[PDB]
């Protein structure tokens, strides 16, 4: 017998901003209960202010980062050094996934960058095909831990003004690039203490109108 | 779940993790895992979480009986032979894998018992999911004839091997050191690694933030009479 | 499918300083179809509060089971049962039916009258006592609850900080879970005074 | 399975059960009643697994009537429901279950109020102002949110029910040959001969 | 549907300051039957890399042959790629991996685990893993099979993380590997007394020691093990 | 795992390894597979580990009582006790015991019980699962009526081969010697036969 | 437990009498020499003695 | 999931929900289940998400090379009949599908088709597809009227998904309504269901089984 | 569901097919039909499995029609059935079957005679004076062999179909929503609706 | 079956057993398992009777073709022909093949090929179904570079033990002697090896 998909855990978090975008993930790789690697990026730059992570099962997850960058290449070659949009890349990812549908990939992809308007944009794909635009979408194994805490501090989900008791919902505001560092670092602090596939390290890529910044923080060492 | 039980010259020291899991999710950051058959017969348990706690409580019951019916100290063997017998009837439908340790008048002991009724004896045994890792560290540093101050360090570094490399294991490391004809000392929370950082902010909220539909006061008190 | 996810249900419980709070949803489904938005999963024997999640029928069976056992305790020893003593009886009743068990996951929440300490405890299917002095969560949105609850919560809260935290914790998992929500009741349990506060929340 | 709707208006519980009974490939009987009178003001309608249903409906009717002739005072709907709940609980632990879903309607003469109750095959009692079991349920719980109002009279309630039936008749691909209606109210347990 | 027949196990490896040490057991099991002894599985590829292969012996031998052919394909043309612009760990590795990924597509995989460890022409330690699924991961200490729970914890005492690559000398590093082989000879049923230890230093090259014994073994404590009672 | 027992002039010498594998991870490696079930009648356990030990406790209970009421059991008696527990729960209790012992009237005797539970007397026995590699060695070079020195080497040399060809056999070689002189334990560490 | 209503006074008192009757009726066992006055309440007739 | 469409006198109202669950866990609350195939066609999303999202972009590819070759705008019946034959091929590979292609042309009138994985194609006047298609029918079919205003119809589409959303586990998020006219689809925007509900509880006086 | 009937009378073939489609757990259309013209005096009603029915209806249609323009010659209903069967047999042997049952009712122009052919999914044609398929077929058969006369007029075949319909409403455990009848006469294929 | 091959100083001697079971009914009790695939490179078949024969046929076609265009093949050349066919059909076919031949420049040689195909040099090799039983006796009684007459007797003793334990080997013991002199058949009838 051959069981050709395993897992390597990991957890990723994509947040769309309003002048930047955040695609972050942990660097821990596992197989079962043994820690394989403490450090191992999953959040690869592809240039053009697109960051991709195809997170989950590693062997698939490296295949769609290979095949993706190969197409960044062959686009730049046959369109006279065209700048790859978020829009273009998204629909292309869709084709690359969908084409294997009799032997699917078993990863959870998320992209991030700026769109063409000077705002953040995050699209998140299921392994089969489809996609939708986001403002938060976690993925990976501790998704269900990290997502509902991000919907309560960004979108202000089910909160009302103080002492209005349901009359008027709390107003949305813009979040600074600085503030969003705190949100992502705090989620994974809480995540480590309650989940056993996350820890060691956290690598946030933050995408702006000047370049891509890697910013590395430790977590609990188990 | 990494649980070592290391025998030494003047006693036995048995140490465990404080992590209790329910599936992949960490139920409790700190929970006890060392339980007490008898005041001189400690045990820690690995395998299925309910069936660790109850089977210890139950052969716990009958030994306490038995120690008082005999007007003498309850021996390590007494416990061992009842556990053993009890587990075999259900033919390995009760999931428990206990390291049993203890002192008694007839010396220091250390046993391991499988869910059916295999029992083994070394001078160091380990059970759990951590078993593999734990065991590696022991075989390098360990020798025959270890002092107390030696023993405890060997027990601690052994569970810490467990924490780093096993994911069913984590949080604090508990110890209980037993020496023959001296009181049994429980050092819960002996060695604390993985101390939780300060959260980036408070997530406290002003009054009135959430919406109530209705309120009431409901009574927990008995009926009164004026 | 799952014998504990076929009507859903959740219970969250938190401690504070000098207070506890427990809360459940009010959903009874039969699979996909919602049948009722007014079935309790919290009950009270004395001043102890026992929230019970999992399969629909065993919530109810188990309520009348402990109703029976709590009566005989009170009658013989001439007091209302304490939280800590009761937790041991919740464990044993599950374990008696070790095979083919009650497909529940209760939560014990009280404040001891003999020491004045918040005290909470939990159980799985077979029932392993899960100590805490944080919070214990149980049910079908429990993966979400464990993350969400930990993140807001600061160790020790005031009696009405505690109403704002455990209310938000419960709302946000319950509207990201399909078998939870649909009206919810949050209790604040102080020394001698329990208030039952229904919550305005999403019905869709 | 078979239709089984309840609707509890401010002065009567209106229960309805399907006429058609299909055992084998063919409808064998087209007018069979699926109810038993427990008490003069307590009615139990059933549908479920063929041949468990007959035994469980007649078993409970023996025990409730025995209790009624004893004290000469009929038990509340509240009580009946709980005794019903209790057996179904016991039957899934036993070797072979009774898988019989029942809607209990009764007029409680002690609160002087009508009351309806739903007990599923697992044994969950729920008070509800209307309810339903099986696949029948799916088309009428939504339609009933639209027109129900708590303060309705019985004849208003009968035309609502004939609306409910009508919706089932098209959208269900299983024939039921209309309902039989039976009302439970404080003057007794009566029938309606109109569909 | 793939199934190994004859199996090899356990290859352990770690980084040190100026280079890497790779070592493996050499015993070709057949389940209960310990059927071969001396089955070398440290394949030196060039002079700056040893590739240690584990798993099925059948599959291993077929990629032993691929390994020799990479060197022959490189040696056509390129008179400046004699050894100075020849193969690096990083290239050898990639080729290995992209055959195995492709075989997983087919559902007829090479059932192995492969460590590649060397030192690159950059002057940089390299230590990576690829396996039967094609999961890539780099790691400062590494094992295959059942030494991924046994050997691994013990070597993670010495070289924990990337901050301690230049604090572990080759005097510690030999010993640590030696010590794991012993703990594996105790608790693992498919390991033999024979093991091969290879040191890749960048200033003295591939020093390839063959046919070391596991020595300094304790079994005296077994004398005071009597019956259970 | 390899277990054996050989008859010789002064009585019977029992022999065992000490590795007990489960899977690929060796649980215990100093296992004492040689159990006293009376005081001159010792046994050898192989097969399903909990199910052999359970039976042995019951046999011990039978013989301790047998002694106390009727007089001392024989090799024959003890083996019989063993058989009838394996035979009557022969679907679920899976046991291969070699019952070896020194009588003061018939000397050493060996019985072998395989997994069905049928007694068979033998002048040496081998049962296990590491004893399928040494079957042809044990028969060719064995002699009935060997002196003491010879016997101890015969069982060592076989287990050395068992160790070599079977990886579920290993560690210390334990021997218990049952004779009229008494009950003497010998222990042979690995260098002492890996030397050969 | 089974009817989710508290036991009527009539029912609980006839039940005690039946156990007592039983021993004088069958088994050859002494009767229990006890006599109770029951003070009890129910919704059905209010106070009963 | 529950997506319905009805012909009336103005065209077709399309009405969709946005709750896309993974089961117990609710994946996202903002998933669009309307797919702009061109400016005169919309396709609903039902069954496999991935399968419908892909193939109806790709129907957009066959709409634009129909349009060019014939220099005339595509028939709605022709659109449906491209898609039908595509899913017939992949039947027995077990790809799941549930789409309503909705269009309005001037040479055929309003016409809905329901394209399905089987190869099954049914035209019609009312459909509802989803894992809560049963709730939706009830309200919509009693209060049905051919001769209806644009204003009433918009409230009727909303209300139908609402009823389904309330009892259905996997329905919610937000609803989105479109009104397909001749001249194109006009978007009527996004309404939250959990916020729509309390408005409709006061005004109508429905839902007397729901707390408040 | 899947009910198609044939009653051959001595001047007309009367094919009637179902007005209901059921996919999933509800009826989606209750006003539908399931028949395609082959020839202007050859009519094929088809029913059976999900989604094979439409796609195999139009495949066969493209084919008979190709001939009929090409040579401006109608085929014999006899010819027509042979072709349909030839295709059905072949698909059992090929990778992907078609599970669909067809009645081809036509009026031959050459002989001036109705002919009715019943083809199963296996592909066996067999000429019948009357024929059916599915479990529906069972109820109907026993009536046709009692009351049939081979000397019938058009109206007599219509009045007979009323008995068959009336029976089906009673016994059938499922809905089917009446039938559109189609008469294959010698003048055209003319549609009437039965009550 | 039980097949073996064992080296000595003039060349290599191959050994076999002519029992071939199908179930417990012997299909033919004088099957010759020793096959010539080149003039001086022989092989030993075991396992499924079809399977082994089809591959020995194709190695024989490929050494017919090797020797006619590339000069005489060595033991090695022939070994890698077998390996590469067994690897490419291990999930369709099963073979055990021991390959033994004489090269002039390297004397007698023995390669073994398990079921997955791997190639392993050895100085003695054992495969078959009765091979498990004799392992330990082989490793004691084997030298190297010994007289011809001692090799003929090692094999005799080994396969008489194999017949003693295994059901599925019996009948005459064939030997093929590859030397620089030529090919000598020997054959031993049961009554000679049964004593020795």
């Amino acid at each position: 017998q051959f069981n050709p998909y395993g897992d390597n855990g990991g957890t990723i978090l994509g947040i769309a901003g309003e002048d930047f975008a955040v695609l972050a993930g942990d660097t821990r790789n596992i197989t079962d209960y043994s820690i394989n690697s403490r450090y191992e990026p999953k959040v690869f730059d592809c240039g053009d202010n697109i960051v991709m992570s195809a997170n989950g099962f590693a062997a698939d997850g490296d295949a769609l980062v290979k095949r993706f960058k190969n197409s960044v290449k062959w686009y730049h070659f046959d369109h006279n050094d065209k700048k790859l949009s978020i829009n273009s890349a998204a629909r292309n990812i869709q084709h690359l996934l969908y084409g294997k549908r009799f032997f699917p990939y078993y990863v959870h992809t998320i992209i991030a960058g700026l769109d063409e308007d000077g705002k953040g944009a995050v699209y998140s794909f299921d392994p089969v095909g489809s996609y939708e635009r986001e403002q938060c979408r976690a993925g990976g194994a501790a998704a269900s831990l990290i997502m509902p805490f991000l919907d309560n501090q960004v979108n202000f989900k089910n909160q009302y003004e103080p002492g209005t008791n349901g009359k008027v919902k709390k107003p949305l505001k813009y979040l600074s690039v600085e503030e969003v560092i705190k949100l992502v670092r705090d989620s994974f602090t809480s995540a480590t203490e309650r989940h056993i596939q996350v820890g060691d390290g956290l690598e946030i890529l933050i995408v702006t109108k000047d370049g891509v910044r890697k910013e590395f923080y430790e977590l609990k060492r188990d | 779940t990494t649980i070592v039980g290391v025998k030494f010259n003047n006693g036995v020291v048995i140490a465990a993790d404080t992590r209790s899991t329910q599936g992949p999710i960490v139920a409790d950051k700190n929970c006890a895992k060392l339980h007490r058959i008898s005041p001189k017969i400690w045990c820690a348990g690995a395998g299925t979480a309910a069936d660790t706690e109850a089977v210890t409580q139950l052969i716990g019951s009958n030994i306490e009986l038995h120690s008082l019916y005999t007007s003498r100290e309850p021996r390590v063997v007494s416990a061992l032979q009842m556990l053993k017998q009890h587990l075999f009837k259900y033919q390995g439908h009760i999931g428990a894998y206990l390291i049993v340790a203890g002192v008694d008048p007839t010396g220091s002991h250390l046993f391991s018992i499988h869910a059916h009724g295999s029992t083994d004896v070394g001078y160091y045994l380990s059970l759990g999911s951590g078993s593999l890792a734990a065991m590696a560290v022991l075989e390098s540093h360990w020798k025959q004839d270890l002092t107390k101050e030696e023993a405890i360090k060997l027990a601690s570094d052994a569970i810490q091997a467990g924490i780093w490399n096993d994911l069913g294991s984590g949080s604090n490391v508990d110890v209980c050191v037993m020496e023959i004809g001296k009181d049994a000392e429980y050092l819960r929370n002996y060695l604390t690694p993985n101390v939780r950082e300060e959260k980036q902010k408070s997530y406290k909220f002003p009054r009135g933030t959430t919406a109530v539909l209705k309120e009431s006061i409901v009574n927990i008190c008995d009926i009164q009479e004026e | 499918s799952d014998p504990s996810s076929i009507n859903g249900g959740i219970v969250v419980a938190m401690t504070g300083k000098d207070c506890v709070a427990i809360a459940c949803d009010l959903r009874l489904g039969s699979q996909s179809l919602g049948v009722s938005n007014k079935f309790e999963k919290i009950f009270h024997y004395g001043h102890v509060f026992l929230g019970i999640t999992g399969l629909a029928t065993d919530v109810t069976t188990l309520n009348e089971m402990f109703r029976y056992k709590t009566n005989l305790y009170k009658l013989k020893e001439e007091r209302a049962i304490e939280p800590e003593t009761f937790t041991q009886l919740v464990s044993s009743s599950l374990y008696e039916r070790r095979f083919g068990p009650y497909f529940v996951g209760p939560v014990v929440a009280g404040i001891n009258s003999k020491s004045g300490k918040p005290f909470i405890a939990g159980f799985d299917l077979i029932g392993c006592i899960d100590e805490a002095k944080d919070f214990i969560v149980s049910g079908t949105a429990s993966d979400q609850l464990f993350g969400m609850c930990e993140s807001l919560y600061e160790p020790n809260l005031e009696p009405e900080d505690l109403f704002e935290t455990i209310s938000q914790a419960l709302l946000n998992a319950a509207d990201r879970d399909a078998l939870s929500g649909w009206g919810a009741v949050v209790y604040i349990i102080k020394k001698d005074e329990v208030v039952k506060r229904y919550l305005k929340m999403r019905q869709d | 399975m078979d239709i089984i709707l309840g609707i509890r208006v401010q002065d009567s519980v209106i229960l309805a059960s399907s006429k058609a009974v299909t055992r084998g490939i063919s409808v064998l009987k087209d007018s069979d009643d699926k109810t038993r009178q427990l008490s003069p003001h307590t009615l139990m309608s059933f549908a479920g697994e063929a041949g468990d249903t007959v035994q469980f409906a007649e078993y409970i009717q023996a025990n409730i009537q025995l209790y009624s002739i004893r004290e000469d005072y009929e038990l509340s709907p509240q009580a009946v429901s709980s005794f019903v709940r209790q057996e179904l609980a016991k039957s899934i632990r036993s070797r072979r279950p009774y898988q019989v879903n029942v809607l209990i309607g009764g007029y409680d003469k002690k609160k002087n109020k009508p009351e309806l109750y739903q007990i599923d095959y697992l044994g969950t009692k729920v008070e509800l102002p209307y309810g339903a079991h099986g696949y029948s349920g799916f088309y009428t719980f939504s339609l009933l949110d639209h027109h129900y109002r708590p303060d309705m009279t019985t004849e208003e309630g009968l035309d609502l029910l004939k609306l409910c039936v009508q919706e089932l008749e098209k959208r269900m691909p299983m024939d039921f040959k209309g309902v039989i209606v039976k009302i439970v109210d404080k003057d007794g347990i009566r029938q309606v001969d109109d569909f | 549907t793939q199934q190994p027949i004859v199996t090899g196990t356990s290859v352990i490896s770690m980084k040190y300051d100026n280079g890497v040490i790779i070592a493996a057991d050499n015993l070709g099991s057949y389940g209960s039957l310990l059927r071969f002894n001396g089955v070398e599985r440290l394949i030196p590829v060039g002079d700056n890399t040893v590739v240690g292969i584990s798993g099925d012996i059948s599959d291993m031998q077929h990629i032993e042959r691929l390994l020799k052919d990479l060197v022959t394909e490189n040696a056509y043309d390129n008179p400046l790629a004699d050894a100075e612009e020849a193969l690096e760990p990083s290239y050898i590795f990639e080729y290995l991996a992209t055959v195995m990924y492709q075989r997983r597509s087919k559902m007829n995989p090479l059932w192995n685990a492969i460590i590649v460890a060397g030192v690159q022409s950059n002057g940089d330690q390299f230590l990576r893993y690829v396996n039967l699924l094609g999961v890539t991961y780099s790691s400062p200490t590494l094992a295959t099979g059942f030494g991924a729970h046994m050997a691994n914890p013990l070597l993670r005492k010495v070289v924990d993380r990337e901050s301690d690559i230049p604090k572990t000398t080759v005097q510690v590093a030999e010993e640590a590997i030696v010590n794991a082989m012993r703990v594996l000879y105790y608790r693992d049923a498919r390991s033999s007394r024979n093991f091969s230890l290879a040191i890749i230093d960048k200033n003295t090259g591939l020093t390839f020691k063959k046919n070391l014994q596991v020595e300094n073994m304790k079994w005296d404590f077994a004398k005071d093990i009597k019956g259970y009672g | 795992t390899s277990i054996m027992a050989v008859t010789f002039k002064d009585g019977v010498i029992l022999g065992a390894d000490s590795r007990t594998t489960t899977g690929a991870y060796i649980a215990n490696r100093v296992t004492d597979k040689l159990t006293r079930v009376h005081d001159k009648i010792w046994c050898c356990r192989s097969g399903s580990a909990a199910d052999t030990q359970a039976i042995a406790d019951i046999v011990q209970y039978h013989l301790e009582l047998y002694t106390s009421q009727y007089g001392t059991p024989s090799t024959e008696t003890a083996a019989s006790v063993f058989k009838e527990l394996c035979y009557e729960n022969k679907d679920n209790l899976t046991a291969g015991i070699i019952v070896a012992g020194y009588d003061d009237k018939n000397k050493g005797e060996v019985y072998t019980i395989p997994l069905g539970g049928s007694v068979h007397k033998l002048p040496y026995a081998i049962a296990g699962s590491g004893s399928t590699f040494i079957y042809g060695y044990c028969d060719k070079n064995f002699r009935e009526n060997m002196s003491k020195e010879e016997t101890v080497d015969f069982i060592k040399h076989s287990l050395s081969q068992a160790i070599k060809w079977d990886g579920s056999s290993g560690g210390v070689i334990r021997m218990v010697v049952l004779t009229a002189a008494g009950v003497e334990r010998l222990i042979f560490y690995p260098d002492e036969y890996e030397q050969l | 437990k089974t009817y989710n209503e508290d036991i009527p006074v009539e029912i609980l008192v006839r039940r005690l009498s039946d156990i007592k009757q039983g021993y004088t009726q069958h088994g050859g066992l002494r009767p229990f020499g006890v006599s109770f006055i029951y003070a009890g309440y129910d919704d059905r007739y209010g106070y009963q003695l | 999931t529950t997506t319905l469409a009805f012909r009336f006198q103005g065209g077709i109202i399309v009405a969709v929900d946005s709750r896309a669950t993974a089961g117990n866990w609710v994946a996202s609350q903002t998933v669009k289940k309307v797919i702009e195939i061109n400016p005169f066609l919309l396709g609903t999303m039902a069954g496999g998400a991935a399968d419908c999202q892909f193939w109806e972009t790709w129907l957009g590819s066959q709409c634009r090379l129909h349009e060019l070759r014939e220099k005339e705008r595509i028939s709605v019946a022709a659109a449906s009949k491209i898609l039908s034959n595509l899913v017939y091929q992949y039947k027995g590979a077990g790809l799941s599908m549930g789409t309503m292609i909705c269009g309005y042309t001037r040479k055929e009138g309003p016409t809905i088709y329901y394209v399905d994985s089987d190869g099954t194609r049914l035209k019609g006047d009312i459909f509802c597809v989803g894992s809560g298609q049963t709730f939706a029918y009830g309200v919509l079919d009693s209060n049905y009227k051919w001769d209806l205003s644009v204003e009433d119809a918009l409230y009727l589409g909303k209300r139908s998904i609402l009823a389904a959303a309330h009892r259905d586990a996997y329905s919610g998020g937000s609803v989105n309504l479109y009104h397909v006219t001749e001249d194109g689809w006009i978007y009527h925007g996004n309404h939250d269901v959990g916020e729509l509900f309390w408005k409709v509880k006061e005004e109508e006086g429905s839902f007397n089984n729901v707390i408040g």
